[PDB]
């Protein structure tokens, strides 16, 4: 069970920890979050009072060093920086521990929510679609553009997301144009699962990691990389058993924790109808389609 | 963006064009079989491809064998359409190649944009317009070589046969519309307006009579009068 210490609360804020979420007043007495799973990958987060635009926040995984939060009155926001000292650190977390200055990881025994998450979310793949190398925790928020958003402007602030665009050469072989474009397999499982992403678990984990940037920092270009991860498997024919089997699980576990009052932004219609009721796929993604209907059947 | 009334003479101007219109392509008559069943059986079809500058046509015929064995044919003919025309960009010299192509079908884009990834300086564009390129094949002397043909061939044609030495491409362009919309909204009558008097005839290297500007007129005239008594006819109005 590990500890991110908070330096202090100078400005009135909405944290967050994953799923979970507080407020804290200006200059409350709060030092921090414990109780972390080891284990996962993990999101803090924060909304300020004053300013409910710019959600940021930061990917971390307290297996990889020890970091805490300090507030910068300068740069006017929560920092996240590692602590070198083990003694130092550990000597912080003890005295703010005893003085029970601390917010526990609010976890219930029974709920698998944050693992059926970040299932296969690694920090080592974050942190490449994240470039920030000298960091072991990564910085996003709700303004940060994409790679393939960029294209269509400063290189060192963008999310590197795999880019997926079904009008383009790496999709459709000379000669095959009709057949790649109706049944994008070929894509799928040479170009992306077998070139790029090497596995399944890889594509994944950027698939649910898109997902997460969107839902807890309103991240557009996030939104759109998982809806083309999602499009792409649901549009190719030949998809190996285990992958719908789990994108199944996934998708059902993203629509379960999705705020009621977000599908409006966060769910793309036109992707989701042919998802569920027109792609090769309509018939493999039974416990995603009946949470979807159940929850928001005006979107379909 | 779509091509309409507002950027109209944009066709007429030095900047290479074509029109693709894919009506034509795929082409049926629908039967009752002996069980008492319906079936289609294809006749040959076209691609209708036009430089609506230059009155140049490309008339690709598409030759029923194309269709041998083939599922979900009306899908599969806006594909061909796209590797015919872009197929015809590739065999025409740089200078030759368009700039923007304009479909008549929206269903159209995404086939054309796919086949035409290698070419992205060449916009494919749909149009506003309600073009009437479908009756090309009212057109007796295009109706023939594609009746006729027994294999996969590419024909071409001026469309606007001597006109340009005489009119602008707008006018050219205006008057093929009218001709074509006329032979749509009532082919028979369109056909005994062109053809009358026995002393006009067709030049063996022509597709229209060969009218003077007079003539023209007269005839132009016979074809707006033949589209508004159809039109009060449709609505009852």
């Amino acid at each position: 069970m590990n500890t991110v210490p908070f330096t202090s609360a100078p400005i009135e804020v909405t944290i967050g920890i994953d799923q979970y979420s507080f407020n804290v007043k200006e200059n409350q007495p709060f030092h921090g979050i414990k109780d972390i799973p080891i284990g996962h990958v993990h999101v803090i987060h924060f909304q300020h009072a004053d300013n409910s635009s710019m959600r940021y926040g930061y990917w971390f995984d307290c297996r990889m060093g020890n970091f805490y939060i300090q507030y910068d009155p300068k740069d006017g926001l929560y920092k996240m920086m590692e602590e070198r000292d083990g003694a130092k650190f550990e000597n912080i977390v003890h005295n703010f521990k005893e003085r029970q200055m601390m917010v526990s990881y609010p976890k219930i025994d029974e709920d698998d929510t944050w693992y059926n998450l970040t299932e296969f979310v690694q920090m080592d793949k974050i942190r490449k679609i994240v470039r920030k190398d000298e960091n072991q925790f990564s910085y996003v928020d709700s303004s940060m553009t994409t790679v393939q958003e960029n294209e269509l402007s400063d290189p060192a602030h963008s999310l590197n997301y795999t880019v997926i665009n079904f009008k383009s050469r790496e999709a459709i072989r000379p000669g095959h144009e009709m057949e790649d474009f109706l049944d994008k397999s070929y894509y799928l499982n040479t170009v992306m699962l077998q070139g790029i992403f090497k596995n399944s678990s890889n594509y994944f984990g950027e698939l649910q990691f898109a997902f997460l940037n969107a839902m807890f920092f309103g991240n557009y270009g996030s939104s759109l990389q998982w809806h083309a991860m999602i499009e792409l498997i649901c549009s190719s024919a030949t998809v190996p058993k285990h992958m719908l089997d789990k994108l199944d699980e996934i998708l059902y576990y993203q629509i379960k924790t999705l705020p009621e009052q977000y599908s409006d932004i966060l769910l793309n219609e036109r992707v989701w109808n042919i998802c569920l009721y027109s792609s090769f796929q309509k018939n493999s993604l039974h416990n995603t389609e009946k949470i979807m209907e159940n929850k928001y059947p005006e979107l379909l | 963006g779509a091509m309409n009334s507002s950027n109209y003479a944009e066709l007429f101007n030095n900047d290479i064009k074509l029109f693709v219109d894919d009506t034509n392509v795929y082409r049926v008559t629908v039967h009752k079989t002996f069980e008492g069943n319906v079936a289609t059986k294809a006749i040959n079809g076209c691609i209708f491809t036009l430089n609506p500058k230059t009155g140049h046509l490309f008339l690709k015929i598409i030759h029923t064998s194309v269709w041998a064995g083939q599922k979900r044919l009306s899908q599969l003919a806006k594909w061909k359409t796209a590797e015919e025309v872009s197929a015809l960009v590739r065999s025409l010299p740089k200078e030759e190649q368009p700039k923007q192509i304009i479909v008549t079908r929206k269903a159209m884009l995404d086939p054309l944009e796919v086949h035409m990834l290698d070419f992205p300086n060449i916009a494919i564009r749909p149009t506003e317009l309600r073009l009437p390129f479908s009756a090309a094949m009212s057109i007796d002397k295009l109706s023939d070589v594609v009746m006729k043909a027994t294999e996969p061939q590419m024909v071409l044609f001026n469309i606007y046969d001597d006109w340009l030495d005489r009119i602008s491409s707008y006018t050219a362009f205006s008057r093929l519309t009218l001709l074509l919309r006329a032979l749509k909204t009532n082919e028979e009558s369109a056909k005994m307006i062109l053809l009358s008097d026995p002393t006009i005839t067709i030049k063996s290297y022509h597709l229209w009579p060969s009218f003077t500007d007079e003539q023209w007129i007269t005839i132009e005239s016979q074809m707006r009068d033949l589209i508004l008594t159809e039109y009060g006819r449709k609505y009852n109005v």
